[PDB]
């Protein structure tokens, strides 16, 4: 089950 | 830029006349833009390449297999061409290495 | 040791076609359960275990949605990165992530991580504490700040705290029979004389499960590691491995020499010789 949230660049 | 590393097995000790897995690994590439041929007497077989995955260290690795019977006569290698090297890398498949 | 889940992303920029491509798979241990590639037309998460098959297609469309969300905002970082580190369009980049949860004894989180790479050298990592992050350069430290910004490590922390282990331990109950069995090597010790000066002998570990295994050759209870080839463990084809370890030995003296062979899946370490 992936993550939902999306690291930052 | 790392180069890959190549390894070409059977899956299982190579019996002539016995239905048997060619495989050819290759490991620890970067970048991971590469070309894997499976070759059977030098010609491209029709082999199915694994996903794009990575190790630890972020270098990159594929299998690349097919099903093959050997015998006395037939000669297999494993061809990779990649950025690191000038000439493509050629393993020849030995039963035993 | 310990059962773990993984996700490895990685987005490559394609300067000729003015895109890029986004791969990812998932791993349970040393197994493949997933994998999304954006170009694949009409692209979805797909099954690459048998175990995972049986998930509903409310599950597929979750994991499919993340995928086409990651691989659209990866082909604007690929972009970001190049600009911090002022490099051309003419140029293919790559960025990789790694993240997961090992599972500690209790049924909790044991160890997290989530880790990201630039051209295959390190960029982020989140710290053991899962409230920080390190940087490993001047532009990984702007990427760090936008995270702080955002309280981002306690999203992390959260996902591998709580969802991360959820799904393992429901993964390893969907595929028992595969995940949590152990399958021994089945080995066996060849005879090469390669040369005049010596004799080759080979121990050979195959079809074993999982990935870790010791191989040793030894001689009058003298280890012979300094002197025996160790090839890279590969995989089988079929989701087991194979090893092998050579060493050369004077000509009349092999059965003087045994190859040691410890797995998780043996009732006690084994000892071979040849003929």
């Amino acid at each position: 089950y992936m993550n939902c949230s999306l690291p930052t660049y | 830029a790392r180069p890959p590393k190549v390894q070409v097995y059977s899956r299982h000790p190579a019996e002539n006349g016995k239905p048997n897995y060619l495989n050819c690994y290759v490991s620890g590439f970067h970048p991971p833009q590469i070309e894997i041929d499976l070759l059977k007497n030098g010609e491209k077989m029709n082999a199915e390449q694994s996903d794009l995955s990575f190790s630890k260290d972020w270098s990159f690795y594929l299998l690349v297999h097919t099903e093959f019977t050997p015998n006395a006569v037939d000669q297999y290698s494993c061809r990779v061409k990649h950025v690191t090297l000038d000439k493509p890398k050629i393993v020849k498949w030995d039963r035993d290495h | 040791g310990p059962h773990s889940l993984s996700y490895f992303y990685t987005a490559v920029s394609r300067p000729d076609r003015g895109d890029s491509r986004f791969f990812i798979v998932g791993y349970v241990d040393d197994t493949q359960f997933v994998r999304f590639d954006s170009d694949a037309p009409n692209a979805k998460m797909e099954p690459r275990a048998q175990w995972i098959q049986q998930e509903g297609q409310e599950y597929w469309d979750r994991e499919t949605q993340i995928s086409k969300d990651n691989a659209q905002i990866n082909r604007v970082n690929l972009n970001t990165l190049r600009g911090y580190y002022n490099q051309s369009e003419a140029g293919s980049h790559t960025l990789q992530r790694m993240y997961g949860c090992y599972l500690g004894p209790d049924g909790l989180l044991l160890r997290g991580y989530d880790q990201d790479a630039y051209d295959g050298a390190d960029y982020i990592a989140l710290n053991e504490d899962l409230r920080s992050w390190t940087a490993a350069d001047m532009a990984a430290q702007i990427s760090k700040r936008k995270r702080e910004a955002a309280d981002e490590a306690e999203r992390m922390r959260s996902y591998l705290q709580g969802r991360c282990v959820e799904w393992l331990q429901k993964y390893l109950e969907m595929g028992k029979d595969t995940l949590q069995r152990a399958e021994p090597p089945k080995t066996h010790v060849t005879r090469h004389p390669s040369s005049d000066l010596g004799v080759t002998l080979r121990c050979w570990a195959l079809g074993f499960y999982p990935k870790e295994i010791s191989l040793s050759w030894q001689r009058e209870g003298q280890d012979q590691s300094q002197d025996m080839e160790l090839v890279e463990t590969r995989p089988s084809g079929d989701g087991t491995f194979q090893k092998w370890a050579a060493l050369v030995v004077p000509p009349g003296e092999e059965q003087s020499y045994t190859c040691h062979v410890q797995h998780e899946g043996l009732q006690e370490p084994l000892t071979l010789r040849w003929d």
